[PDB]
């Protein structure tokens, strides 16, 4: 229920610039 | 102590399901006290751990292990595997030839050679090291050769002239011919005693190659070795199988040698 | 300047980074092991438990242990040794020092979300902490806080319908199939046309067929149909040993059991119509924006032509004239964790983190009133 909630959900739709960022994926399956 | 060197024809999951061929397997492991496993391609180390199961299967200690991960020039890899008994050696340390950087290790080796410094209180030798390679069939000459240095690398990081060099060095017929021999330092210098020789045959299949072999440096590691013991083990011989059988379990035959 | 971590703990992948970037700096697999026996890697010295993609391959000599469960955390010892793990190892960073944002599967029990709490402030001792809900975080990423996320992972998928912000508890869906079964599938009906799946490669490899030649036909009959009469939806896939094998109509009925659940004996709804019937278990105001904003996240969501699909299965379902959207970003695999980034790294949030100092007078319950 907090203070400051709506202008919260306002950023969110607003959206936001991130950072570059390498990811070091270790997902890929070990193919032998 | 009982110490061999065995290349098991892609040693991998499909084999150790096996239930015959790991039983095998597993008897054949068992006649040692240090045994080197070549060929050891298993992705994700599932039939390690199978024999391992094996091994184990009464007393969690009866056999403990040094493993490399997959090793190769190419996208055809290999892993090296010791196995042990804790209550008849200990290792000490243990590292992975590399000439000093990192991927320096693949400009003499195919797959860069494990070493490991053991601890032995029931022998001569105190502390030995053991050097493996599986070289490739095609460089052989010049692995072999190299392993000299890999020596001098031993010598320089323990201290230590006590070394077992073992494995399938694929040293014989079209890989090294006898007028090669002469360009080997590993075979040329003295420091070097050649315990199976040229004349053994140590593969399961129709060729007659000493391809395994066992080499010792060091006086005190030397006057260990019991006299005549090193020889290649004829598990097709000693089980009396079909030739069939015998080549489902390898092309080659392991090369042991006794320290007393 | 004092960054805030983004953890977002999957059945099959930990997604972990750092508030304000675009991507996660970790993805590797949730899983911790024991070595069976003992022994050492050459040149390292003994280990007592290993985590993360260490596990995953060396597996063979190991007991694994997954502490996530479809998207629930259901073993602590072992979840603790993956947040660890996590911090020291993989973001290579101190957890006293970072406020950290934690993800929940919906419908997560009130006392999980409270042990959560209590080991990041007792165990790893966090200055701020705070949970949020996966499917409401991917929702946030696709820049909305109206809509119905279909979030789709390793051991299972949720409906999820937002209502400004709120997750509505009452219409959730949960069905119980997932990435895994999908590729267990696949590896079933390889077999049934005659090829052989049994080392652990060979299932890691069905996995990798399915990631990169599945696709969802935008009509399953027809798509039948095509196969049986031309070559034109063969493919070859080589293996490392460099043969080549050929898939066929597999590559669209792996993922046709999304949407017939049947196809592997399971009786339930497809996520075409589980997704209808949540939107339609909603207040009839917020239906219309629901339908509107059908946000679709997680790795079982990456299949070609999917969005397609689910477009026209939620047509013929719902009213003839009802906005129908469906919002499926490429970056979607890790939707979850880059709303969590976004969410952490806005300043109008700051004010809501559960602090130390709030932990330690209110306690773990405290969860509940401050992560709304
Ligand atoms: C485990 O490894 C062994 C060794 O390769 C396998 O045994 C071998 O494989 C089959 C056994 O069914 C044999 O081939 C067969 O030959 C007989 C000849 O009488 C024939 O009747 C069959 O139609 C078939 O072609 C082979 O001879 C046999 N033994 C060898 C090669 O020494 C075994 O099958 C493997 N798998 C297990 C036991 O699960
Ligand atoms: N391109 C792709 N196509 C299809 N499936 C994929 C793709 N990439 C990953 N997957 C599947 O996604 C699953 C992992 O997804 P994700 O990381 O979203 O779930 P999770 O968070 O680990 O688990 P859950 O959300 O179920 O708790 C794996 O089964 C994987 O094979
Ligand atoms: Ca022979
Ligand atoms: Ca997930
Ligand atoms: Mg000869």
């Amino acid at each position: 229920e907090q203070a400051g909630r709506n202008a919260l959900l306002s950023d969110i739709s607003k959206g936001k610039k991130l950072k570059k960022t390498v990811t070091n994926d270790r997902s890929a399956p070990i193919l032998d | 102590l009982k110490i061999a060197a065995f290349n098991i024809r892609t040693f991998g999951e499909t084999k150790m399901s096996n239930a015959t061929l790991a039983s095998y397997i597993v008897r054949i492991v068992r006649r040692y006290d240090i045994v080197l496993i070549q060929e050891v391609r298993d992705s994700h180390l599932v039939a390690v751990g199978k024999l391992l199961d094996y091994l184990n299967q009464d007393d969690p200690n009866t056999y403990h292990y040094v493993v490399s991960e997959p090793l190769g020039r190419n996208s055809y890899k290999e892993r090296y595997l010791f196995l042990f008994r804790p209550n008849k050696v200990s290792v000490l340390d243990t590292y992975q030839y590399d000439d000093g950087c990192e991927s320096c290790g693949n400009d003499s080796f195919s797959r860069e050679p494990a070493v490991v410094k053991f601890s032995s209180h029931s022998t001569k030798v105190k502390e030995f090291a053991i050097v493996a390679l599986h070289s490739a069939p095609s460089d052989a000459v010049a692995e072999i050769n190299s392993l000299y240095d890999v020596y001098l690398d031993v010598q320089q990081k323990w201290h230590l002239n006590d070394v077992m060099l073992m494995g399938d060095f694929n040293a014989d017929c079209s890989y090294v011919t006898s007028s090669q021999w002469s360009s080997i330092r590993l075979r040329t210098s003295s420091t070097f005693q050649w315990l199976i020789p040229d004349s053994a045959d140590t593969t399961a299949t129709s060729t007659n190659c000493a391809y395994d072999r066992i080499v010792v440096a060091g006086s005190l590691l030397q006057s260990s070795v019991v006299p005549g013991s090193a020889a290649p083990f004829d598990f097709q011989a000693a089980y009396g199988l079909s030739n069939e059988m015998a080549l489902a379990i390898s092309d080659h035959y392991p090369v042991e040698v006794t320290l007393t | 300047e004092t960054t805030a971590l983004v953890c977002d703990n999957g059945s099959g992948l930990v997604k972990a980074g750092f508030a304000g970037d675009d991507a996660p700096r970790a993805v590797f697999p949730s899983i911790v092991g024991r070595p069976r026996h003992q022994g050492v890697m050459v040149g390292m010295g003994q280990k007592d438990s290993y985590v993360g993609d260490e596990a995953q391959s060396k597996r063979g000599i190991l007991t694994l242990k997954y502490p996530i469960e479809h998207g629930i955390i259901t073993n602590w010892d072992d979840m603790e040794k993956i947040w660890h793990h996590t911090f020291y190892n993989e973001l290579r960073v101190a957890p006293e020092e970072h406020p950290t944002l934690l993800t929940e599967a919906p419908l997560n029990p009130k006392a999980n979300r409270e042990k959560m709490t209590q080991i990041m402030f007792e165990t790893f001792n966090v200055p701020a902490m705070y949970v949020a809900i996966q499917a409401v975080l991917s929702l946030y990423a696709s820049g909305r806080t109206t809509g119905i996320v279909l979030d789709s992972g390793d051991g299972v998928t949720h409906n999820v319908p937002i209502y400004e912000g709120y997750a509505l508890p009452h219409a959730i869906m949960r069905l119980d199939l997932a990435g895994r079964d999908l590729t267990d599938y696949l590896m079933k009906i390889l077999t049934e046309r005659g090829y052989s799946f049994v080392t652990t490669a060979e299932r890691e490899i069905v996995r990798d067929i399915k990631e990169k030649l599945c696709y969802v036909a935008l009509d399953f009959e027809n798509e039948m149909a095509t196969a049986a009469s031309s070559s034109s939806l063969e493919k070859s896939y080589e293996l490392p040993d460099g043969q080549v094998i050929t898939i066929g109509n597999e590559r669209f009925r792996c993922p046709e059991t999304l949407f017939q659940p049947s196809f592997i004996g399971m009786e339930s709804a497809g996520i075409h119509e589980t997704t209808y019937n949540s939107i339609m278990k909603c207040d009839i105001d917020i239906r219309k924006d629901l339908y509107a904003n059908n946000v679709m996240s997680g790795g079982t969501t990456m299949y070609p032509g999917i969005a397609d699909r689910m477009q026209k299965e939620i047509t013929a379902l719902a009213p003839s004239t009802m906005k129908i959207k469906i919002i499926a970003p490429p970056e979607r695999k890790y939707s979850v964790w880059i709303g969590g980034s976004i969410l952490a790294s806005l300043s109008t949030f700051q004010q809501m983190w559960i602090t130390k100092q709030e932990y330690d007078e209110a306690g773990p319950s405290i969860v509940h009133r401050k992560c709304f």
